[PDB]
């Protein structure tokens, strides 16, 4: 019976069920045990919880794909901003300037091309903004030799930027790593995501422990006052019935 | 009582489906517990349905945006942005996986920094709170043990005292 | 409050800390002294009659 | 509420009332009984001298 | 069975208690250091909260 | 039904120690309060644990100081970048007026 209570209390943390309830109502306890699998740990229906977990997995996959692209996009924007700032400080080499101008122009053309191509359905009849077609924008691209050069150079710059960003993530999470060589930092970066997941898991475990301890504390706070009252009742009996009455009569005689 | 009873029976029928409802002791207390449980389940089922539908919508929206960004980058940077070196891909995966682990809106430092700080602060805060609660549990357990010992000692002393009083009463 | 009530009643009933006291210690001491003195008086009386 | 109800059922007599009764009874014994016993002790000592 | 539970239960209980107490006697001597460490911990928590 | 000679001796010692032997009811009440789980004997925060805590809090303090410094660097860097970005906005604003 104690096992049934523990099981039901762990799964149905909201139910205030005492041992007296299950002792007086044995068939009711069976019903609760049968209900526990049908009810998820959070009080929701098991089917709906399963559906929710499936839908969450799907979202995580899509998000992973989106994030991959988003990281690259952001890095490129950051790179462009950095090169722009250096261009204004007069510290940019002529090659860097050409690269910066070429890359900025390629991205801009691409962004604007898309503004025009509302992937909508060919309607052979849709009026473009300002009457511009995709081809009108492609003409504003730098010469094909410069575009290929910019794309080849970008790969090396992107990997360096990815490295710099990873090192920054690591440096913030583990500032002690800033005193370590690039090889050791690269090794630690390869574990960074797993370390963060572990820390998150640790937090979840500590929260569960907290809830358990809290449940125990509440039980003890329920039993303690009753025990004090029983002691008080015994002392009252000794004082009123024995000392003030029985013993006082004896002493007089 | 008749309305709550109807709600419980309907709810149990829904939960157990085609399986015959198991016989249980129908008393005021069992009905109250079942009723609270039924209300809680119904309210949670509603919340979970709304969350599940929203996540489906969000999954579609994220997919659409992913396609957009991929196309933008392919057209702007060429197919070569996807041909990163093994180490480059590893770095990219680690950033992505770190961001997913912290449930971030984006890969910016403005998002990563506060997330890491919050995770660290929450972990310490909860660990301290658990230590404090452990001390309180130990302290109360001691108080409870002392009180229980006292209760037994008082029961003994009272019995002895009652015997002694009876003996003296006989002498008197 | 419960703890305070319990401590106050207990202190009163257990003055020497170890034994439940039903009689006032001062009174218990006097009974013993009076019993002893009466025993002496009874000896003297028996001795004189004898 | 359960603990308060248990305190009210177990409260005849009120712990404060009971402590007062106990303290009064203690004072009564010291003022009346203890001196009476001392007087009797003294009387017994005089009777011994009479012997 | 009843006697065995009683015996084992009490032993278990007091074992748990003693274990809890024995740990304490050693502890009185270490009290000044405990107060100092507690003071230091409070000071460090306050500093951590400010940071 | 078997009580080893060791437990019997231990119990007799407990009886001799003058500690009240808890009746079955009392034991049930108190033992309920006992989570089977190995809650490790609260190793009474051994001065060592407090010391460990002080060490752990010092480590945390050092960490927060390092992270604050890093944040201040990132913040200064971003502030500079934000000012320069405003200059870009002004340059691009001029180029846009030329096109108009």
């Amino acid at each position: 019976m104690a096992q049934t209570l523990q099981y039901v209390s762990s799964r149905l943390s909201m139910l205030q069920i005492d041992e007296e309830d299950l002792e007086r109502n044995a068939q009711f306890g069976k019903v609760l045990i049968e209900l526990c699998p049908l009810l998820g740990p959070n009080g929701g229906s098991a089917n709906l919880n399963r559906e929710l977990e499936e839908t969450r997995r799907e979202l995580l996959l899509q998000r992973k794909m989106w994030m991959r692209s988003e990281v690259i996009y952001q890095l490129v924007q950051e790179m462009l901003l950095d090169l722009q700032v250096r261009k204004l400080e007069g510290s940019l080499t002529e090659e860097e300037r050409k690269f910066q101008d070429g890359l900025q122009q390629c991205m801009l053309v691409s962004e604007c091309s898309r503004l025009l191509t509302a992937d909508s359905v060919p309607p052979s009849d849709s009026t473009s903004i300002l009457g511009l077609d995709k081809q009108d924008l492609l003409d504003l691209l730098p010469p094909n030799m410069l575009v290929l050069w910019v794309r080849d150079r970008l790969q090396k710059q992107l990997e360096e930027a990815l490295k710099k960003k990873c090192f920054t993530f690591l440096s913030f999470h583990q500032p002690e790593t800033d005193e370590e060589g690039d090889v050791l930092r690269a090794a630690k970066v390869l574990r960074l995501a797993s370390t963060l997941e572990d820390e998150k898991r640790r937090l979840q475990n500590e929260q569960e422990k907290h809830q358990e301890m809290r449940a125990l504390l509440e039980k003890q706070q329920e039993i303690y006052p009753h025990v004090l009252l029983r002691c008080l009742s015994l002392l009252r009996q000794a004082a009123s019935e024995l000392r003030l009455r029985a013993q006082s009569d004896i002493d007089r005689i | 009582m008749d309305e709550k009873s109807t709600k419980i029976i309907m709810w149990l029928k829904k939960m157990f489906g085609d399986k015959p409802l198991p016989p249980y002791e129908v008393n005021t207390r069992t009905m109250e517990i079942l009723y609270q449980l039924a209300e809680w389940n119904e309210a949670r089922d509603k919340d979970l349905s709304l969350v599940t539908e929203d996540l489906k919508l969000k999954s579609a929206e994220v997919k659409a945006e992913a396609k957009y960004l991929q196309d933008l980058l392919t057209e702007g940077l060429g197919p070569s942005y996807t041909n990163l070196s093994r180490m480059g891909n590893n770095y990219l995966n680690q950033i992505v996986d770190s961001c997913l682990a912290l449930e971030l809106k984006n890969s910016s430092l403005s998002s990563y920094i506060p997330a890491v700080n919050d995770l660290s602060s929450e972990l310490v805060a909860i660990e301290l709170n658990n230590q404090e609660m452990e001390a309180e549990l130990t302290s109360l357990r001691k108080k409870l043990t002392e009180a229980l010992v006292l209760e037994k000692s008082l029961e003994r002393d009272l019995k002895k005292a009652e015997e002694q009083c009876n003996f003296e009463k006989a002498k008197v | 409050k419960l703890d305070s009530h319990l401590k106050e009643l207990r202190d009163f009933m257990y003055p020497e800390g170890n034994t439940l006291m039903l009689t006032t210690p001062e009174l218990s001491g006097e009974f013993h002294q009076l019993g002893s003195q009466l025993e002496k008086l009874n000896h003297i009386t028996v001795e004189i009659l004898g | 509420s359960k603990t308060q109800r248990a305190l009210q059922k177990n409260t005849n007599p009120d712990t404060d009332a009971l402590l007062k009764s106990l303290s009064d009874h203690y004072s009564l014994e010291l003022d009346e009984m203890v001196p009476k016993m001392q007087r009797l002790i003294q009387q017994c000592e005089k009777h011994q001298e009479y012997g | 069975h009843r006697t065995v539970r009683k015996i084992e239960g009490n032993l278990l209980w007091y074992q748990q208690l003693q274990h809890t107490e024995a740990q304490r006697t050693a502890e009185e001597e270490q009290q000044q250091r405990r107060k100092q460490l507690c003071k230091e911990i409070l000071e460090l928590r306050a500093e951590l909260h400010h940071l | 039904n078997v009580v080893p000679d060791e437990k019997l001796q231990a119990f007799n010692t407990l009886k001799e120690s003058g500690k009240p032997v808890l009746d079955e009811k009392a034991l049930d009440e108190v033992l309920k309060t006992f989570s089977i789980s190995k809650v490790p004997a609260i190793e009474e925060v051994a001065i060592e644990k407090l010391e460990e805590e002080v060490k752990a809090l010092q480590k945390q303090k050092n960490l927060h100081i390092r992270r604050r410094n890093k944040l201040q660097m990132v913040e200064s860097g971003n502030r500079q970048m934000c000012l320069k970005s405003k200059d870009k906005e002004e340059e691009t604003g001029r180029a846009f007026q030329e096109v108009l």
